[PDB]
């Protein structure tokens, strides 16, 4: 009885270490370079509508010199 | 490896999946703390 | 100086010389076909108008004509029923006048009939030479056999009355009445005239305390909403506001709507009849609509908004309780981000201008249940759900994070919950309301079983929540008994107590007795079978569920047919949740 | 009436930057006016006056201002706005975006001349649309069902079968009534053009087909106005010689990208993403004008297609045209990898007029609920086919098993179809019942035991 | 130092665009002066100059700019800048943003002007924090304790009972009985109607209203009142405390819409917006109102803040939670997961932080053992935080008896420890009894963040 309760957990114990392992060095690595990806495109964004507003703001004070 | 594109609202959404991937290593790391624990004990016995 | 010279055109925008004498936000009338038009700029001489219309072959040196009176609403008999654009020009009178399928962009076709008569009579307490006020109830004229369109004196003035009209039948444009104030005898009509973006005065703010029963089962229960309050929900559906929806009047600004989704709203609404004293009267005697589609100009889309604020406070000083639904501020929250990107203003985040939140601030904060002005002493309410970007950008979105620091209520309807078709689509985490404290006053009085169930049934269903996260991650067959029975209940509480067919000719509304009914039976099944397994655990042989599910089989189908009782009972439906009750009671003594 | 001055012409140009021209000293310009520039060799490009201020007229050119000079270009001020001639012989012609014929005609000989911009349809006296379109494909008759008169795009990609599979719906149209197709094709290929003209007269559909056209060498200028004189055209023949007209605008993409470009060179204060703030009006007095009118028969309906960047429908043209449009047709990158045809992947898929299309007089009557039915087991499927790969085969259900068999069901024996099957709509709702008996009882929570009774035993 | 030269008059306005007017001919303008506008039917508004350039003077209108002519308005230009009407009257009354009185009452008579922008404080002689200030809420008085100068913010999100504990820690704050001059200034900012009648029906109709310094700011009244109120709730509260001499607690809410006021008139003065819309001079701007803390040297007075803010979706990340996070001493948390559970005040302590509670408590300043009975109430919710999982996914029989102890544990610090009901003054002795309590279910030698030389006494009970 101990004998069969043995041979069975190792063999569910392996099938559990490497979902641990799987996560631990497939999926969570994966989400977490992802996740730095969402931040530095998202700060190319920033400066795209930083540059295209300050150029707005230089052309308006050159037709205002003018008029 | 990257997945989708990024949106401002995609990133709440991977902070998401990150955070069940979180969950995911310590719930499952305890049952494997569980089952190791009978595991050794059963040894013994 | 009273005219105006076209300097410019580029689009919306229009630059007009000549304009000394010029206020900001007033109405001038630019072009031959003379334009509606608003000064939204002045710069010396020259002012910047937006306009309402397409300025398609505006040229320079057109006539700018100014009418020296900011953008504003005709309040009078006639406007019940009626449909108007985001102007306020009544798009039902205005096929009958031209005949065909157009709208000429030159019309100025006034927004109420002087052709139809109504019969006006007296306030009766009222004589001549007495004093009057502002807001003081002057008249009654019956529109319908449902709205009393009580004639009230404007709130600017005062007088004393010299002149007061016999019961009889009159225009919009004969005088009714005579006021002397020390300088000068001033007329009055059955219409008045009031600008869209001055709030009306108003005695005093009230706390809301009465709710607004919307028939759904989640809506009433968990995140109750009152007359007076301010909801958003992230959207027609809505016919439950137009058949109860408890409120006198309901007005319905469509804002940026779909043209088909447009004509779907004014084809249904003078055939959905509703009850009133076992007679089937329409809504339409109780309906206003300021329909705005995503054709029409930009500048109309923020006219149309307090084009229907105006109209519902207006109705809210005759002592009516008044449900506005706005839909779509994401739209009216566009064309601020148009407009402002044509006035070469900079933008706040995503585009957005600075100003978006102080916008909507500035319409969502006139409602409210408030004692009116004037001597007769009544009590109006207004309540305004608004909707906003439905899948997207959940609580970091400039139309949505600016909102949800102004309302009370939110209704967040999920798309997850919308993918399994769940109806409604309300999801439960999320959503809140804040009038929790303010509604026990009025739950202490009338339903006291409600507060310690809407308390335990919002545990169950996080519980479930902080569960179902397990069962996907390591299964369902080490999990306990006292959370199995959460399990089961939870799952009840959403297929029962959650899901709500709208079409359905029971569930389509479910009054509040009923809501309080179902929950208290669906709660004391969860607190006597939480009974059964705690205090009599591992000495005595008691049921871990699996022969419970099984030998409740004709009673859980008991609870579960419980959303089936309807209109045709009240009695027998109140009389069935305490058979129900006394049933289980009989299963828990064994 | 006519107009009988005579024309203003100025040599008086003082600006050209990209599409632009800039005049001085002009006598009271009109918005939105035609110009016709005489270039220094002599060839006539025509124009439309974007801004003015006092003297100074801004005209946007529509052939490029290629050769365009300072001192010797004269352009004359034609007093009105643009009209398009619109007449009875345009079915059956090939004009490019400009209204100039490409198949070797004559010029048009209009009964009226027409505004490219409309007229705004009274939102009172327009009546609601309800009889169905079929368009011969499973995956849009029965899930996104389109109403006669319902304005709906198509979401694809660059890569994707969006052509083949919108000259499928052109030559199937259904209503269980000989659709005169207007089609404007803006900055497709050559291989994209000759495909459609082709298939039009393959066949035989191009005795009402009014295709005008617009490639990648024509200028982007010119796509600006194709999709208003392809409206004004298309409702010429709804509402006014009444027939039952279909409108397919692609690419509408770009068309926005030709308004991104104009809007740049004007300086403007920029949207999302570099695109105007103005694209929303834009798209919508475009995309509005369809459905049908009430004292009309005659009908308009615009399917629109889109080819989003990098697959993205949070980008700024298909989330514009999700808020104007009623449902939009998702055409799926993922599906096209796997050889299936109308890759449609349903799950983003919507069409809002469907409601009132299908029930009892229109359609058969279980339609309203094998729908509701085929989305609710796809919606769950696809969410335990992530979790096939992630944790386990085997894992955590044996009912999920049936929900990774409805997968290999639904995308193989229902959406696809081939270019060729023309399926009724009890074909489509018989097929989605044989992919619903793989399932037991008592799962079907969106069917109801009066119409599961009948359709469960057959 | 009074200034006694009449003020001049100009008609002359020459531009409006957005809240703006653009006067002309103006006789040498200071840059923050308030200027009286005068409508042509009458109406009268105020307003800051918001830039002066040599002739012209820009200013901006308070209440709106909608009716104002270019011939007929009249402009008011008074020589001073923006100052604060200060007293100790204003105690017990009822101000909306600007200055004015709300409750029907009279103007304060004022027995000094100071200006509302202020002075920043000497760092050489502002003295360290050391005693406590009891709010009456067993999760911040137990848990997490607040300093007498400390500044500490309340991060929640929108619809959590954020409004409701700042009513809460108004109504029943003191310092400690142990066994003396308190003030509150209250500022309400962009609240709605609803919070806004909440917040004058409670402290005025419970009692506390003999030393509230309420202000009130509305989502109706202008955007830039908003800028103005927290500036004068530190002007009053520099003024009780270290020139009265009394330990004034100030709360600041929503301090999330503070800075949508400061990133809407940033946008109104055609500057370029920083990230996420939010101006570069935010974290000045956020310094200027929360380094107005802290105790000095020769004065018995001291200030203390707690800036109550929501972060948006969630997000630690945003500047909002971030900058605060920088310049602050530690911070509150309130939690939906708490709140969804029906636990009033859903406050959740693990990660939650006190900087200075160190200082705080003490021998002399609550008793011995509020050292030790917090480290193991913190350590046995971790810990009984972690076998509550174990419960779920292992087995209820497979954990141990100890584990089990750990449940009947969390189950009881979240009913009767956090949970207390909105109008249960807890004092700081009552917070540690209660604390004991759930500490005595344990046996010995597992409370090893206790001392022997105090558990021997306030163990056996």
């Amino acid at each position: 009885s101990l004998q069969t309760s043995f041979v069975t957990l190792d063999e569910a114990i392996k099938i559990t270490n490497r979902r641990v392992n799987a996560i631990e060095h497939v999926i969570i690595p994966r989400i977490e370079r992802t996740l730095a990806y969402i931040i530095t495109e998202l700060d190319e964004r920033e400066r795209e509508e930083f540059y295209r507003l300050k150029k707005i703001q230089e052309k308006k004070k050159i037709l205002k010199e003018k008029s | 490896r990257i997945e989708i594109f990024p949106s401002r609202m995609a990133q709440t959404i991977m902070k998401a999946r990150l955070k069940g991937a979180q969950t995911g290593r310590n719930l499952l790391k305890k049952k494997s703390d569980a089952l190791t624990l009978r595991f050794r004990q059963i040894l013994k016995k | 100086s009273t005219f105006g010279y076209v300097h410019g055109v580029s689009g919306p925008v229009v630059t007009a010389c000549d304009m000394a004498g010029a206020a900001m936000y007033e109405l001038v009338r630019v072009g031959h076909s003379e334009l509606v038009g608003e000064i939204i700029r002045l710069e010396g001489d020259m002012a910047t108008i937006q306009v309402y219309e397409e300025t398609s072959g505006v040229s320079v040196g057109d006539p700018v004509l100014r009418t020296g009176k900011p953008l504003s609403v005709e309040l009078g008999p006639g406007i019940m029923g009626a449909i108007f654009d985001g102007i306020q020009r009544p798009l039902s009178d205005i096929s009958s006048q031209t005949q065909s399928i157009y709208i000429p962009r030159g019309v100025n076709v006034s927004a109420l009939s002087r052709d139809v008569k109504w019969d006006f009579t007296p306030c009766k307490n009222l004589r001549v030479g007495s004093h009057i006020t502002g807001g003081d109830i002057y008249g009654i004229v019956n529109e319908n056999s449902l709205i009393k369109h009580k004639i009230m004196l404007p709130p600017r003035n005062r007088g004393t009355v010299t002149y007061i009209a016999p019961p009889g039948n009159y225009d919009t444009s004969d005088v009714v009445l005579e006021l002397e104030f020390e300088g000068i005898k001033e007329k009055f009509s059955m219409v008045q005239v009031w600008p869209v973006r001055q709030v009306r005065p108003v005695t005093e703010k009230l706390p809301a305390n009465h709710p607004l029963l919307t028939g759904q089962r989640v809506l009433d229960a968990l995140f109750p909403c009152v007359q007076g309050g301010t909801t958003a929900i992230p959207g027609v559906i809505s016919q439950s506001l137009s058949k109860y929806s408890n409120s006198d009047v309901i007005i319905y600004v469509g804002c940026g709507e779909r043209g088909n989704e447009m004509s779907e709203v004014l084809r249904d609404f003078p055939e959905l009849t509703m009850e009133v004293d076992g007679k089937v009267e329409s809504i339409m005697k109780r309906t206003a609509l300021v329909a705005n589609t995503s054709n029409m100009p930009v500048a109309a889309r923020e006219a149309s908004i307090y084009t229907g604020i105006t109209l519902s406070e207006y109705f809210r000083d005759m002592g009516y309780h008044v449900s506005m639904m706005a839909d779509s501020t994401s739209r009216w929250a566009e064309a601020l981000r148009e407009i402002s990107g044509r006035l070469a203003e900079m933008p706040a985040d995503s585009g957005y201008p600075a100003y978006l939140g102080a916008r909507l601030a500035s319409f969502y904060e006139r409602a409210g249940r408030v004692k009116c002005l004037g001597n007769p002493e009544r009590e109006g309410s207004v309540s305004i759900v608004g909707a906003v970007s439905p899948p997207g950008g959940d609580f970091s979105d400039p139309v949505t994070s600016a909102t949800l620091g102004i309302v009370q209520v939110f209704w967040g309807l999920d798309k997850k919950l919308a993918q399994r078709k769940h109806f409604p689509s309300v999801n439960w985490l999320i959503s809140y309301s804040k009038y929790m404290r303010a509604l026990d006053e009025y739950y202490d009085k009338h339903f006291t079983e409600f507060v310690p169930l809407r308390t335990k049934a919002k545990e169950i269903l996080q519980e479930e929540e902080d569960l179902a996260e397990i069962v996907q991650l390591v299964g369902k067959a080490s999990l306990a008994e006292t959370d199995k029975i959460t399990l089961e209940v939870a799952k009840l509480i959403k297929d029962d107590f959650l899901q709500q067919n709208g079409y359905t000719p029971y569930d389509r509304f479910c009054p509040f007795y009923k809501t309080v009914g179902m929950l208290s039976n669906m709660i004391a099944f969860y607190d006597m079978a939480r009974r059964a397994v705690e205090t009599t655990a591992q000495s005595d042989n008691k049921i871990t569920w699996s022969i419970i599910r099984e030998h409740m089989g004709e009673i859980l189908y008991k609870l579960s047919s419980m959303k089936f009782k309807d209109p045709v009972k009240d009695g027998e439906a109140k009389i069935k949740a305490d058979y129900a009750q006394l049933l289980e009671d009989m299963q828990n003594a064994f | 009436n006519y107009l009988s001055q005579p024309r203003l012409t100025y040599k008086t140009v003082s600006g050209v930057n990209g599409p632009l021209v800039i005049l001085d000293h002009v006598k009271f310009p009109r918005y939105a006016e035609i110009v016709h520039l005489t270039l220094p060799d002599g060839t006539k490009r025509s124009g439309q006056v974007l801004e003015v201020s006092g003297s100074k007229a801004v005209v946007q050119v529509f052939e490029g201002t290629s050769g365009i000079d300072a001192k010797k270009t004269s352009c004359e001020f034609t007093g009105d706005i643009l009209r398009t001639p619109v007449s009875e012989d345009m079915l059956g012609r090939v004009f490019n975006g400009s209204g100039k014929p490409i198949d070797r005609g004559p010029v048009v000989l209009a009964e009226d001349f027409l505004d490219i911009m409309g007229q705004p349809i009274n939102p009172q006296c327009r009546i609601y649309p309800e009889e169905m379109i079929q368009t011969g494909i499973s995956a849009i008759d029965g899930m996104n069902s389109i109403a006669r008169g319902q304005k709906i795009p198509i979401f694809s990609a660059a890569g994707l079968p969006h052509n083949e599979i919108a000259a499928q719906i052109c030559r199937q149209a259904g209503l269980v009534e000989n659709f005169a197709i207007v089609f404007a094709a803006m900055g497709v290929n050559m291989e994209t053009a000759r495909f459609f003209k082709s298939d039009f007269e393959e066949n035989g559909s191009m005795d009402n087909v009014c295709l005008f056209l617009n490639l990648a060498n024509d200028p982007t200028i010119e796509r600006i106005i194709t999709p208003r004189l392809a409206l004004t055209t298309a409702e010429f023949l709804a509402y006014q010689c009444e027939k039952h007209v279909l409108v397919i605008l692609t690419d509408m993409s770009s068309y926005a990208e030709a308004l991104r470009e104009v809007s740049a060179a004007r300086e403007e204060v920029p949207g999302r993403r570099g695109f105007p703030g103005y694209m929303y009006t834009d798209l919508a007095t475009i995309y509005e004008r369809a459905g049908r009118v009430e004292g009309r028969n005659g009908s308009i309906t615009q399917i629109p297609i889109l080819t989003m960047p990098n697959d993205d429908i949070t980008h700024p043209i298909p989330d514009l045209t999700g808020y104007i449009t009623e449902g939009q047709i998702y055409v799926d990158r993922q599906l096209h990898n796997r050889q299936i045809y109308p890759p449609i992947n349903v799950l983003p898929s919507l069409s809002r007029l469907m409601k009132s299309a299908i029930g009892e007089g229109m359609t058969r009557k279980d339609h309203a609920d094998v729908s509701n039915q085929l989305y609710a087991c796809y919606a769950i499927g696809k969410d335990v086919q992530a979790m096939k790969a992630v944790v386990g085969e085997e894992a955590l259900t044996s009912d999920d098993l049936l929900y990774l068999e409805f997968l290999q069901k639904f995308e193989r024996n229902f959406i696809a179809q081939g270019p060729y099957e023309n399926r009724t709509v009890y074909e489509t709702l018989d097929i989605g019942w044989q992919l619903l008996r793989i399932f037991p009882k008592e799962m079907l929570k969106r069917i109801p035991q009066s119409t599961l009774s009948e359709f469960y035993p057959r």
